[PDB]
Order: structure tokens, then C-alpha cells, then sequence
RNA sequence: AGUUGGUGAGCGAGCUGUGAUCCGGGGGUGUCCGAAUGGGGAAACCUGGAAUGUCCGGAGUAGUGUCCGGUGGCCCUGCCCUGAAUGUAUAGGGGUGUGGGUGGUAACGCGGGGAAGUGAAACAUCUUAGUACCCGUAGGAAGAGAAAACAAGUGUGAUUCCGUGAGUAGUGGCGAGCGAAAGCGGAGGAGGCUAAACCGUGUGUGUGUCAGGUGUUGCAUGUGCGGGGUUGUGGGGGCCUUGUGGUUCUGCUGCCGCAGGAUUGGCCAGUGAGAAAUGUUGCGUGAAGGUGAAGCGUCUGGGAAGGCGUACCGGAGUGGGUGAGAGUCCUGUAACUGUAAGCGUGGCACUGGUGUGGGGUUGCCCCGAGUAGCGUGGGACUCGUGGAAUUUCGCGUGAAUCUGGCGGGACCACCCGUCAAGCCUAAAUACUCCUUGGUGACCGAUAGUGGAUGAGUACCGUGAGGGAAGGGUGAAAA
RNA sequence: GUCCGAACCCACUUCAGUUGAAAAUGGAGGGGAUGAGUUGUGGAUAGGGGUGAAAGGCCAAUCAAACACCGUGAUAGCUGG
RNA sequence: GACUGUGUGGUGGAGUUGAUGCGAGUGAGAAUGCAGGCAUGAGUAGCGUGUGACGGGUGGGAAUCCCGUCCGCCGAUUAUCCAAGGGUUCCAGGGUCAAGUUUGUCUGCCCUGGGUGAGUCGGGUCCUAAGGCGAGGCCGACAGGCGUAGUCGAUGGGUAACCAGUUGAUAUUCUGGUACCGGCUUGUCACCGCAAGCUGCGGAGGGACGCAGUGAGGUAGCUCAU
RNA sequence: GGGAGCCCAUGGUUGUGGGUGAGUGAGUGAUCCUGUACUGUCGAGAAAAGCUUCGUGAGCGAGGUGGCGGGUCCGCCCGUA
């Protein structure tokens, strides 16, 4: 079968924000995943990606900010992110 | 460079070697794009036009287009 | 009922047409009787007309 | 849609506007809505700081200039086809048929 | 030779000619919902495979949670097994996956259901109108269609459509209204199959059949498949006088004849409705393209296409652009050309595939049955039940079958026409959601689409549904 | 289906409001308040029909036949222009 | 006469005049006409229950913003937390056109960025009620009606976690401490064997149920305290 | 774990490290708990699963499982402002 899954298609970006820096004091790292992730997925993806054990997946779902402008109502995209907790020393390198 | 035809010229493996390979430099891309780096910016959408042409080659040695080597 | 379920034969519709003239829609419908058959070897009911029943259209 | 008959690089003269009889380089062309850029004749503002540079001008209003006995004269163009070969992006070779613009009052 | 869509610029790229963007054609990918189809569901969500090695294949983990792909909706139908109560057997059950279906669609088609407002100066018959709407169901068109026809004294010769006939003859609470046909003039122009006798081919069963022949030779019913046959001043079968395409030379009927036979003629006939449907070669092209003529000088002006002077092209002076009004600045136009490709398409050749009757004859045999008619209750026909033909539905009743049936406006006789109760048929006709080109004593932003802009949007309504308004700087943002 | 009386449900009187704070309310009192009570969530009944401890009441703020669209540019011997 | 000048300016910036025909969406003051713009009433009524005062700050601007102190108000609610519903209004920073019945430096407004973490909470993965749908099926000209096997459907049943702390914005969710439940796997002990077990399938038990009332034993809470 | 005012200091509408001190008794008393208890009563007051146990109208399944204490890892989706 064509189309081969690599674990980088489920772990979309990192977010960066003030929060996630003081998370990252825990070894927490917040990251945007693909919407139709499960948090076993997730961990099993960034095990593979990271080489790093993970003990914990908190997940929330983020609804997009709507703004009205010229041509109306816009809708931002809605995003899922993945608060990954890390073992004590093991540590991610997202730069 | 970008890949053209001459991923033709290479086997079904290493094909999805490279397959692999182009969604990792893609993670990286899009990695620093959130970070704030990655002046380069074509390339995050060269690399997956590459990744597109890499499936493109495979689907048409899976389908007989193109005999396989 | 009133279909055949030999030859399909349906209601028809017209007029009550009294002596005023005064016409009034309404149905004729065909004499549909329900008669046990034996078809191949299936015993079941089926809603024959009186017309195919008299023809012998139908096995009993 | 296909080109235009005026493209980059080439020494037009500029036959209406302000500026008749100024001759340039074509320094740009934009196809999509028939206008040129010709140096040193249509000097505007831009934005940004100042920017003092040439501003489009319509490809109809500049002509193609040739040198025939020490005159610029302005002509018009013509189409010729040549053989030639064209490689297929693998790279496999055949022969087919392109054309090349000439200038008219010189043959 | 530029280019990374638009509203709406500069970054970082690719093309730096290794020819991109772009254009035509063909593929690849195509999340989730939707007939929606593994199961569920508040559409775009949820949830899965009893226990076994796990539904199957792969990936991952020590292992389970997990990931990727595949699979199984329902109904009809084909094939195989089984056969209930129960005996035959069927229903049913278990396989297999053979095929088809589901839903959408602007108008036009066919079949069926079927208003009211309205008009009649009320109103019920009638009208509106078989309209609106609705149900079923197509096709590129559909329906109809090869005389159980018209005609009226000769004749016409399938159907559909157009013009007339004609607002006539008629019909109508003879009110309001409704309203033909023949004939004639045109568009377009095909006719073909079948059922039945009769002959070849099995199962509820032989005891009568010169080479041959046995209580049966091949004898009796009625099947499924082949021929045969298809018409109306009747035809066909049968019975015969002949005729099949030149034969290798097989059985049968009679050591006559009949049929299978085989490369080869072959009048022919073909992808059509025509009892059928399978490759190679000859044409112009549509989708893209290619070529595509011929002007300068001065004047005023921000700007020349305007003025003045003076030349040119024209198979091109239709337009539209360009800083103001351009035949020669641009796009094009005329004319010619290319089309590789198409599922290409149309036509031709070939290939390939399929194949005769005429004359006489009545003695017999066959010629479409719950049909046609008749009665009755309704419908359509100019015809509103009537002198009521013709045609149609429901319910009864129910024929002849060629010396016969039906039609010619009740009915009967004669005469003339025709042969129903089986089927298929192109063209002329209807239509435009769409595609391409073009047009307008059509609109020009209160108009023209509701909609020149985020328009079926904003907004209003629980919902079906309703439903706007807002265009213009300049030649160039300078 | 007792009594007095808050919540709760109701709506008898009065005043105010009546271009209102409100397209039915507010202030003051008033009836029921263990019952034929009241209330939340989901559901069922649909237009010549529903439901009605019955007032032609109610069925999405005007019901002696809802609303929407369609027949439709209904018709009007009447009024206006 | 409807109207008009081949008079003369101004504004304006691309068309249009006369003759003679041809064709009309060809003329408006009325329709409680339609759309827009704008008057009249009029700087008039109103500004939606109420208690604010002052000191200081900010600012171009302060009764109406911030801070403080007095004072007043609610307190079976003017408090706190949910469900329904809403949907980013939440937080931080910038802003004062519009909106706010005044002002506004302020805001539930605008702009930009950020913010919602669950094996246990509330739903699903479990269960059914009313009711809905409904393989076949029966009924009905068509359209459809009903319904079996089933399958959905909470407002109910079932179901394992608490306290403390932390942020500008989250918390039975994060962190700390200490638990519990179901799996997988593992160590050890004990036990089976027409005859292990597992999963299906059902039987039974159980889940499992009204209203009213009194009393008793407790605890939460509250009050007081030499 | 929580809980006041004393600290060179902090920083001056601020928080840090120490400085946390007490946990006792009586009265009163629920709409909560025992409690679906108990008593009275007519109007006679859901369903199904989980659960316990029983077999076997089904399959799986090896002589391997099922139990009791101990250890490791796994625990999904939606909501959460
Ligand atoms: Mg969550
Ligand atoms: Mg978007
Ligand atoms: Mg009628
Ligand atoms: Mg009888
Ligand atoms: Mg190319
Ligand atoms: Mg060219
Ligand atoms: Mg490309
Ligand atoms: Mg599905
Ligand atoms: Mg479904
Ligand atoms: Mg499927
Ligand atoms: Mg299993
Ligand atoms: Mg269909
Ligand atoms: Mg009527
Ligand atoms: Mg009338
Ligand atoms: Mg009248
Ligand atoms: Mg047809
Ligand atoms: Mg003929
Ligand atoms: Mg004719
Ligand atoms: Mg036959
Ligand atoms: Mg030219
Ligand atoms: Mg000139
Ligand atoms: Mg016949
Ligand atoms: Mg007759
Ligand atoms: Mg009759
Ligand atoms: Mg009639
Ligand atoms: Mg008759
Ligand atoms: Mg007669
Ligand atoms: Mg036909
Ligand atoms: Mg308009
Ligand atoms: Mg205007
Ligand atoms: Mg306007
Ligand atoms: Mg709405
Ligand atoms: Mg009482
Ligand atoms: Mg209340
Ligand atoms: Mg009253
Ligand atoms: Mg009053
Ligand atoms: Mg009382
Ligand atoms: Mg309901
Ligand atoms: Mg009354
Ligand atoms: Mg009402
Ligand atoms: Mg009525
Ligand atoms: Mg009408
Ligand atoms: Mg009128
Ligand atoms: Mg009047
Ligand atoms: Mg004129
Ligand atoms: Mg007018
Ligand atoms: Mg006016
Ligand atoms: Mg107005
Ligand atoms: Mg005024
Ligand atoms: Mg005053
Ligand atoms: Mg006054
Ligand atoms: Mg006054
Ligand atoms: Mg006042
Ligand atoms: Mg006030
Ligand atoms: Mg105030
Ligand atoms: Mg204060
Ligand atoms: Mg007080
Ligand atoms: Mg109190
Ligand atoms: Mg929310
Ligand atoms: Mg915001
Ligand atoms: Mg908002
Ligand atoms: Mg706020
Ligand atoms: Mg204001
Ligand atoms: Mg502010
Ligand atoms: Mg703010
Ligand atoms: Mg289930
Ligand atoms: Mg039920
Ligand atoms: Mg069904
Ligand atoms: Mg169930
Ligand atoms: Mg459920
Ligand atoms: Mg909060
Ligand atoms: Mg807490
Ligand atoms: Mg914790
Ligand atoms: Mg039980
Ligand atoms: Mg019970
Ligand atoms: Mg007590
Ligand atoms: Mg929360
Ligand atoms: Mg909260
Ligand atoms: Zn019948």
C-alpha cells in the first residue's frame, strides 16, 4: 500500500508562549497534533520521534478565534494540542 | 534541487527511504517555522511537492504505468 | 385488497354521476379474492382476481 | 495566453506619452496586464523612502527600434519557424518546430 | 520569458533556458459527510470483529492500549448443499459472489391520480381543466408506427409534425362556452420479426414396418431447441413439375431423392428495427496552436487616435484596447495552415463474421379466447345518454374462426375496404441545467437576475420559508 | 382534594403604566399552598385536523378553521389612482 | 401653448446637433402609492427602582477610570457553584471612530497575542423507560400505514479519589502527599484433569422502587468559655 | 498539610528564608447519617444491564488453565475558559 505513516504527520508543531516556557520547568512540552490523534498515538509517536519515555499525554481541543471583517465572519482553525509530560531527566530539543 | 524523473531511476526501498527522509526535513521545517527560525521558506512547500513525487513514482510502478525495476 | 397479483389489475377511477349530475369522484375496484394456491410445490395465499380465477391463471 | 512581442532586454523607442522619441531598455515586462518598463523615461515615486524609478507604460505606446544606416528607426515584427529539438524533462530528444521573431525593414 | 490564483505588496523560491508559469489531452492522489453501505448517529461524529494467536495483511511494544491497509449494508438474481412441521416437496437454513438495483438531475416525454379560485354578472350541469399540484417512470428525444385504415363509386396506401379545411359541420342549464374530420399543401420518409400448422430433437411408454427389419422394427401421447412460416380481389402448411451458387464425397428416404459436409463463386447483404455481432487501411477537422498585410512628418496639448501635410495595406475598413475619436501602436480580423493526441469521430476498402426461389394444386391442416362481442356502472371522442357508431376501465356474461372476423355513426342486407386479440422500428417534432462562438431602434446601478461588491449572503423565522442594501480618484498612486 | 402561612403556583380588587421598565407588567393588598398540587428533561397527538374540568378556548406575541409556498397578476357591478 | 435661442457666461470633462423618416419602458402632484434623502414638533419628552462623600493618582480632557479613607445597600441573596442556553464575552497589552441612553483616560466594545491538561468529575465506549426507527412480514391503486426479530433513545439504573498548593488566565484534570478500579505482564503459594477452563447462551437470585408520619442513636453546623 | 505577629533585611499599596502558637471542654443541634429503618396506609407504587450463582440449545481449547497475597507497564473519545 502507497502512503507510508511517519510519526511526524501526527506532531504538527510546538507551542511556543509563556505558559508552555514555565510548563517546560516540568519537563512539559506542549505541542499541536493532528486533530484525529488519541493520547496513546501521541505518546507512541513521540517515543518514536524523540527516542525520550514519556509518562504522561494531557490533550485539549482549541476552538479558532471567529472575527468578523469585510466578506464577514472568519473562523481560524481549530486545533488539538498535546501537553506531553517527560521522564525526570530525559528532555526535548524543539530549539 | 528539487527531485525530477530520475527518482525513476531508483529502487522501491530506497524510494521510501526517501519518503521518510523528506517527512523528517519537513518535521524540522515546520518545527522552525514555529520556533521563529527558517528564513527559508520555499522550501517548506518544495519538500512536500518532492514528497509528492516520490508517492507520484511509487503509485505508478504499484499500478503498472511504468514498469518496475 | 385491490391488485391481482396475477395480471395486476388496479383500481379504476371515475364518477358517481347522480341524477343532478353532480359528479363525485370514486373507484371501481376489481373483485380481488384471496384463495390458497399451490404454485411448484409453495403452499401461500394469494389475492387473485375473480377473472384470472375463472380463466384458471391461478393453481390451487 | 502566450507572450508578448516586446519582452525584457530589448532597445524599444517610446512612440506616445510624454516621452516620444526616448529610446531604452526594456528593463521588465508584465504580460498579464500589457505593460512595460523602459529605463530612464517614466520617473516616479514609489511607496518606503523616496524610490525615484520608472513606472509601467503600455506596451502599444513603445516600439522596437533597429539601426539601418545610422538612424533609429522604429519597425514592427514578424515570426519565422525553425526546426529545432526539445528535450522532454527525462531528457530523451525530438525534433520540433519553434519560431523566431525577426524585425521587418531589415528582412 | 517570465513566474509562485483573486480581494491586495514587498519576503523566500523555482525558471536562470536543463526551458518554468501558462494552454490542450490523459493519468496519480482524493480526509470526513452525503444513496452512505461494518454498527450506531443530533449529516460532516461515535464505535467496533465472542473466546482462539488474535476478522485478514503489515508496523510498533516485553505485552495489552496503538498505528496503516483490506474486508463484511440491504434487496433482487445465478450456481452448489440441505429440506422443516411431513409423506412428496416447499418454505426455510448454509455456502458462493454471477450479475443488477439504491441516490441525484433545469426543461422536454409517457402512464396514472387530480383541485379550487374563476367564468356563467347568483349557482349545482357546464366552465376553469385534465390546467395547478401529485405518484410512477424514461430517453436523448419520448410517444406513435407498417391498416381488423380511409374513401365513395374512380381511388389513397405505416406513423409523427406543420399549414389549411375552420372558429366551419356540429356540440352546449343550445347558457357561459366548447369545437372536429375527410380532403388538400408541405417537412420527412424504412419496413421488418413472431404465434400456429408441418418437419428434425426427451419422458407419464414397444406388443403391425429390395439393402435393411423386430414383438418390435422405431410404435402412442406432450415437452424444451431447430428449421419452416407471416399474409387478405386471402395467405401459409400439405400434396408436385421444376431451381439453388462447381464440389471432398456422409447417413437416410426406395442402390430415385433429403440433409450434414468442405478452401473455393456470390447475384448479394451487414454493426441497422431488420432472426447477429468481433481487426487492419483511406477525410476534413473540433479541443491548443502556427503564419497573418501596411505611416511617418509637423501643430495644439498633461497626453494625439485630433488638426494640417503627405504616403501605404486591404481575401484584412467586425470589433476592443492604447494618456483624447487608429486599417497601417496593441489585440486581433481576412486568408491559409497544424491537430501529436483523443473512447476520438464520420465515411471507404479489406479483414472478419451471416446467408436464394418460381408455377400448379381443395381434398385436407393452420391463421394469436376468457379475446371479440353483449349487458351494466364510469371515462375519451365535435358528440354533456342519445338514433350512440368508434375507443377505454371495473363488474358480469361470453363467439365465430374463412361458406370466417372486423369497419364504413343505431341496426340488417348487399357492396367496398380490411384481417384485431404478439413484438420491434430511423427521419421530420419537443426541450436547454450545461459547452463554444455570435447578436441586439435590450437594461445601464430605484434599471437589468433577488444578486455588477461576503448574495440566496447580511438579516428575519422554531421551521417550511422570506430575503436586502452598498458600483465610478486619476492617464498613471504619482 | 383539613386550617393559618413563606417559597412555589395563581391573577380577585385597586392605583400606576398605557409613544410603558414591559406588544399584558410594576406597587399595595388577595386565592391555593400534601394536592384534581407544582415543576425540570425527553417524548406523543397537526389544520376541517389536534387538544379542550368547554371560554369557540388553545395549537410559536391577532385561530368561527394555524403558518409557508404554490394555483396567482384569484375575483371584486365596489373605493382609489 | 406645450416650450425655446444658431444670445452670452459659470461649472464640467466625452460626446452630440440640424433636416427627414422609423420605433417607444415618451411626460406625474396626488393612488392612507414604492425607495432614499431631509424638515415639523424641538433643543422639547425621556436618559429604565436606588447613596454617595472626600483625599490622592492618571490624563490634552475626569461627578461618571484607578487607589485609599469615610458612609450607605444586599445578605434564603445584589453571595457562591452548576444545568440549560450562549460562544471567546475569559486573561494580558495597545486603542477611543462606532457601540454604552451623559462623559469616558473606562468596558461584557475594537485590535493583537495568549488561555481550557482527567483511568476516577459530567457524557460516550455499558443498561434500558416513554417514544422513534424497523431485516423479513402483514396491509394499502401508487404514494404509503403498521409492526416481528432487532436497534436506538435519559429526564432514571450501573460505574474506581481525596486533601493541600500553584497561575495574569486552568484544576476532584496540573503539582505534592496518600488511595482506588480495569487490563497487560511478572514473582510466589495453593488447586483441577465421559471427565480443565474460556467465551457464548439462557435459568434463578439480585438489582427493584409508593405516599404519609413519629421517635431514637449520631454527626455537620452553631454558640459560649475564668 | 493548613494556621497569627516577631526578624539585619526585603519594597516601600508587594514577597522571600527563618519566626506557626494553640488544637481543650460544655451547651445547642439539623433539610444530613443509621434509613428502602420503624409505624400507619390505599390509590397498591419502571425496565434492563452490571452483579452472585446455576447449569450447557454454541464454539474455542491445550493437558493447560483458573484462584490468594507481591511486583512493572497500559488505561481511549467528547466537555473543562
Ligand atoms: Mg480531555
Ligand atoms: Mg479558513
Ligand atoms: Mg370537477
Ligand atoms: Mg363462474
Ligand atoms: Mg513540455
Ligand atoms: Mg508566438
Ligand atoms: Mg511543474
Ligand atoms: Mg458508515
Ligand atoms: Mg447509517
Ligand atoms: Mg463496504
Ligand atoms: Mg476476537
Ligand atoms: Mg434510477
Ligand atoms: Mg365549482
Ligand atoms: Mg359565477
Ligand atoms: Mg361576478
Ligand atoms: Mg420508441
Ligand atoms: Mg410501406
Ligand atoms: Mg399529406
Ligand atoms: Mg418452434
Ligand atoms: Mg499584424
Ligand atoms: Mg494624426
Ligand atoms: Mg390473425
Ligand atoms: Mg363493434
Ligand atoms: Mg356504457
Ligand atoms: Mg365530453
Ligand atoms: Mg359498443
Ligand atoms: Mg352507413
Ligand atoms: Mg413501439
Ligand atoms: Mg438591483
Ligand atoms: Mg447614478
Ligand atoms: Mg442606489
Ligand atoms: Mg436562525
Ligand atoms: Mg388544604
Ligand atoms: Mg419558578
Ligand atoms: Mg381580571
Ligand atoms: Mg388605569
Ligand atoms: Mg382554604
Ligand atoms: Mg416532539
Ligand atoms: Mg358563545
Ligand atoms: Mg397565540
Ligand atoms: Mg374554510
Ligand atoms: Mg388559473
Ligand atoms: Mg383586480
Ligand atoms: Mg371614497
Ligand atoms: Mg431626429
Ligand atoms: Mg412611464
Ligand atoms: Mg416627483
Ligand atoms: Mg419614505
Ligand atoms: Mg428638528
Ligand atoms: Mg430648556
Ligand atoms: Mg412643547
Ligand atoms: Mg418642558
Ligand atoms: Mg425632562
Ligand atoms: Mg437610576
Ligand atoms: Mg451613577
Ligand atoms: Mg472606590
Ligand atoms: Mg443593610
Ligand atoms: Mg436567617
Ligand atoms: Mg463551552
Ligand atoms: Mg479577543
Ligand atoms: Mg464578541
Ligand atoms: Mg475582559
Ligand atoms: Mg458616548
Ligand atoms: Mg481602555
Ligand atoms: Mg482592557
Ligand atoms: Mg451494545
Ligand atoms: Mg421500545
Ligand atoms: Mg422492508
Ligand atoms: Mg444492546
Ligand atoms: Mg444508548
Ligand atoms: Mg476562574
Ligand atoms: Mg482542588
Ligand atoms: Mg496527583
Ligand atoms: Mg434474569
Ligand atoms: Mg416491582
Ligand atoms: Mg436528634
Ligand atoms: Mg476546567
Ligand atoms: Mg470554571
Ligand atoms: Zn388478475
Amino acid at each position: 500500500e502507497l502512503k507510508i505513516r511517519d510519526p511526524r504527520d501526527i506532531i504538527l508543531a510546538p507551542v511556543v508562549s509563556e505558559k508552555s516556557y514555565g510548563l517546560l520547568d516540568q519537563n512539559t512540552y506542549t505541542f499541536v497534533v493532528k486533530p484525529t490523534a488519541n493520547k496513546t498515538e501521541i505518546k507512541i509517536a513521540i517515543e518514536q520521534i524523540f527516542g525520550v519515555k514519556v509518562t504522561s499525554v494531557n490533550t485539549m481541543n482549541r476552538k479558532g478565534k471567529v472575527r468578523r471583517t469585510r466578506t464577514g465572519v472568519g473562523k481560524r482553525p481549530d486545533t488539538k494540542r498535546a501537553i506531553v509530560t517527560v521522564a525526570e531527566g530525559d528532555r526535548i530539543d524543539i530549539f | 534541487k528539487l527531485s525530477a524523473a530520475e527518482l525513476r531511476q531508483l529502487s522501491g526501498e530506497e524510494l521510501r527511504n526517501k519518503v521518510r527522509e523528506l517527512k523528517e526535513e519537513l518535521f524540522g521545517l515546520r518545527f522552525q517555522s514555529a520556533t521563529g527560525q527558517l528564513e527559508n521558506t520555499a522550501r517548506l512547500r518544495e519538500v512536500r511537492k518532492d514528497i509528492a513525487r516520490v508517492y507520484t513514482v511509487l503509485q505508478e510502478r504499484n499500478l503498472n504505468i511504468v514498469d518496475d525495476p | 385488497a385491490a391488485v391481482c397479483d396475477i395480471c395486476a389489475k388496479r383500481p379504476g377511477f371515475g364518477h358517481n354521476v347522480p341524477w343532478s349530475k353532480k359528479k363525485t369522484n370514486r373507484r371501481w375496484s376489481p373483485n380481488i379474492q384471496r384463495v390458497r394456491v399451490v404454485e411448484n410445490g409453495t403452499h401461500k395465499r394469494m389475492n387473485v382476481c375473480t377473472s384470472c380465477l375463472k380463466a384458471g391463471r391461478v393453481s390451487r | 495566453m502566450k507572450s508578448l512581442k516586446i519582452k525584457k532586454g530589448d532597445r524599444v523607442k517610446v512612440i506616445a506619452g510624454n516621452d516620444k522619441g526616448a529610446i531604452g531598455e526594456v528593463l521588465s515586462v508584465d504580460p498579464a496586464r500589457e505593460r512595460v518598463v523602459v529605463e530612464g523615461v517614466n520617473i516616479r515615486k514609489h511607496h518606503g523612502g523616496i524610490i525615484s524609478s520608472e513606472a509601467p507604460i503600455h506596451v502599444s505606446n513603445v516600439q522596437l527600434v533597429t539601426k539601418i544606416d545610422g538612424k533609429d528607426v522604429v519597425t514592427r515584427v514578424g515570426y519565422r519557424r525553425v526546426d529545432v529539438t526539445k528535450r522532454r524533462p527525462d531528457g530523451s530528444e525530438y525534433a520540433a518546430q519553434r519560431s523566431v521573431r525577426y524585425l521587418k525593414k531589415e528582412e
